[PDB]
């Protein structure tokens, strides 16, 4: 199968900004590259049909160029409604392979995240498992690192993040991470920390409870 | 209405072809259809129609037309036709049982052949299984003769292309010919391409 | 308008079978190639099959081949997917996608109009309505609470806050799935921390497919 990559991965701009996306084919696909725009929630929706062609109904702001294995998306002047992630696409041939897509997102002055963590419910360890949430709330941009330390001691593989999309009115993201132990495993340990690393903290934050105390 | 030509002007004069493996496909639609630049002899050794006599291409009104571009070896053009069973028809190009539409090919000893060898063109000669018509497999993957994922430089791990090499000086049959061949579609929309 | 309605998705056990549907109009149906695009929860596009016009040419991807058969009624303005053999790679979102060209080829072209999604999900969880835990908030001007929905089965769930009365700093994250094969989602909301106390936050959780309701109160902790 014929590799499709894209540069970059992540895209922060404002609105009139020129936007350029590169993509890439690991062969000659001639012209036949396709551009997709697809919004969160809702289908693909085609934009260039043949590395240049525009498709009928989508702004002229819009354009592609390139040939071989070289290929390009440019929006000339950018509009609030050009905020979604961007797919290319070789037709040349089968089986067809797109990119890994390129999200455009608005760009907002570097907010740091503020941090909670929560410890288990005294409901939830009765039913024999612990969940210990740490919150990374309204922080830009949303390339961020979440470390559970438990007694110092580092873990992996046990804890599961989800992040919202991008605010309509702060333009900040939202960051939860899960930790999930076995109660047998909670009861083990004292130290419960969160480690958040960030662009707009100096140094890592830390927030950490000792658990059989308070808050 | 329509008052285009169509670009087969671009696709027989065309500067470079490319090789049979990675043949091109310029579709051709919203014009009117010229033929008559075709029925120059002296020039294309072979002129051949399945589905409709050549003569009265002007008359006729098409959904779509295809123009297929390669180059392959003089003694190859003569599987480029339906029901044929060479390499290149089994693993390059194939053309429908049912296939409407004419196969040009001319000489190109002048402009495709050197004394030093033009090993530009290729073609592939190992594959697993044919190729339904229409088809294009524009893959170089190393090729065991019993399917599985091969890592050269080991053994039985083989390439599946391999270049002509066209020489000045060589047989008529080895000399390198450039084909086009014109596809007529017909579908349940109007018909965009007429003659005059 | 060219309209591409699709029908058919639900919840299979790996290795069960399904049939999808693409019920299309506003175009000469039988002039179009049509495909199968899928994405999975979180991730890029995927492309799975495609017909030809007459449906004399299919081709398959490699991870769907020999157990996904495409196939298309021209009196009927449908195109179909049946799916065997099914497995937990294979959930994703299906799209119906149109070639925009009308030709009886199939390369070179682009996808102009895509159908809006039948949701597939290939899992062996039995359906199982959420455990709703409180978050409850700590002891520096504002404070963070919320409820943890955990382990329910299938998608999706509602939350919401003080039944809808409550909604600026709410925010509801995208639900994980755990190894155990049930998802979890938690719902925060910033609050003023001279509220607490007085002020009572009721989370208003929903798991239609369970069919369960569950209105939970994070109260400050005891201490
Ligand atoms: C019709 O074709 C002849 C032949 O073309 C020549 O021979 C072919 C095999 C190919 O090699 C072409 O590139 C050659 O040009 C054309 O007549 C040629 O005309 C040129 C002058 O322009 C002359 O030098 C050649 O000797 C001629 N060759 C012959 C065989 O007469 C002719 O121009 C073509 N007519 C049209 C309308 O395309």
């Amino acid at each position: 199968d014929i590799q499709m990559t894209q540069s970059p991965s992540s895209l922060s701009a404002s609105v009139g900004d020129r936007v350029t996306i590169t993509c890439r084919a690991s062969q000659s696909i001639s012209n036949y590259l396709n551009w997709y725009q697809q919004k969160p929630g809702k289908a693909p929706k085609l934009l260039i049909y043949v590395a240049s062609s525009l498709q009928s109904g989508v702004p002229s702001r819009f354009s592609g160029s390139g040939s071989g294995t070289d290929f390009t998306l440019t929006i000339s002047s950018l509009q609030p409604e050009d905020f979604a992630t961007y797919y290319c696409q070789q037709s040349y041939s089968t089986p067809f392979t797109f990119g890994p897509g390129t999200k455009v997102d608005i760009k907002r002055t570097v907010a740091a995240p503020s941090v909670f963590i929560f410890p288990p419910s005294d409901e939830q360890l009765k039913s024999g498992t612990a969940s210990v949430v740490c919150l990374l709330n309204n922080f830009y941009p949303r390339e961020a690192k979440v470390q559970w330390k438990v007694d110092n001691a580092l873990q992996s593989g046990n804890s599961q993040e989800s992040v919202t999309e991008q605010d309509s009115k702060d333009s900040t993201y939202s960051l939860s991470s899960t930790l999930t132990l076995s109660k047998a495993d909670y009861e083990k340990h004292k130290v419960y920390a969160c480690e958040v690393t960030h662009q707009g903290l100096s140094s890592p934050v830390t927030k950490s409870f000792n658990r059989g105390e308070c808050s | 209405n329509i008052t285009n030509l169509c670009p087969f002007g671009e696709v027989f004069n065309a500067t470079k072809f490319p090789s049979v493996y990675a043949w091109e496909r310029k579709k051709i639609s919203n014009c009117v259809a010229d033929y008559s630049v075709l029925y120059n002899s002296t020039f294309f050794s072979t002129f051949k129609c399945y589905g409709v006599s050549a003569t009265k291409l002007n008359d006729l009104c098409f959904s779509n037309v295809y123009a297929d571009s390669f180059v392959v070896k003089g003694d190859d053009v003569r599987q480029i036709a339906p029901g044929q069973t060479g390499v290149i028809a089994d693993y390059n190009y194939k053309l429908p049982d049912d296939f409407m539409g004419c196969v040009l090919a001319w000489n190109t000893r002048n402009i495709d052949a050197t004394s030093t060898g033009n090993y530009n063109y290729k073609y592939r000669y190992l594959r697993h299984g044919k190729l339904r018509p229409f088809e294009r497999d524009i893959s170089n993957v190393p090729f065991s003769p019993d399917g599985k994922p091969c890592t050269p430089p080991a053994l039985n791990c083989y390439w599946p292309l391999n270049d002509y090499g066209f020489y000045t000086t060589t047989g008529i049959g080895y000399q390198p010919y450039r084909v086009v061949v014109l596809s007529f579609e017909l579908l349940n929309a109007p018909a965009t391409v007429c003659g005059p | 308008e060219v309209q591409l309605v699709e029908s058919g998705g639900g919840v299979v056990q790996p290795g069960g079978s399904l049939r999808l549907s693409c019920a299309v109009s506003g175009f000469t149906f039988d002039d179009y190639a049509m495909h199968w695009v899928r994405q999975a929860p979180g991730k890029g596009l995927d492309w799975v099959s495609l017909i030809s016009g007459d449906g004399s040419y299919t081709y398959y991807a490699d991870s769907v081949k020999g157990r996904f058969t495409i196939s298309r009624d021209s009196s009927k303005n449908s195109l179909y997917l049946q799916m065997n053999s099914l497995r937990t790679e294979d959930t994703a979102l299906y799209y119906c996608a149109k070639a925009q060209t009308p030709t009886l080829w199939w390369l070179q072209d682009a996808f102009d109009i895509w159908g809006q999604g039948t949701m597939v999900t290939v899992s062996s969880a039995s359906t199982k309505g959420p455990s709703v835990f409180p978050l409850a908030p700590s002891s520096g001007g504002t404070a963070a609470l919320g409820c943890l929905v955990k382990d329910y089965f299938p998608e999706p769930v509602t939350v919401s806050w003080n039944s809808g009365a409550l909604t600026s700093g709410v925010h509801t994250f995208p639900a994980v799935l755990q190894s155990s094969g049930l998802y979890s989602l938690s719902s925060v909301v910033t609050v003023p921390s001279s509220s607490l106390g007085t002020q009572t936050y009721i989370c208003n959780v929903n798991h239609k497919p369970s069919n369960t309701k569950v209105d939970k109160r994070v109260e400050p902790k005891s201490c």
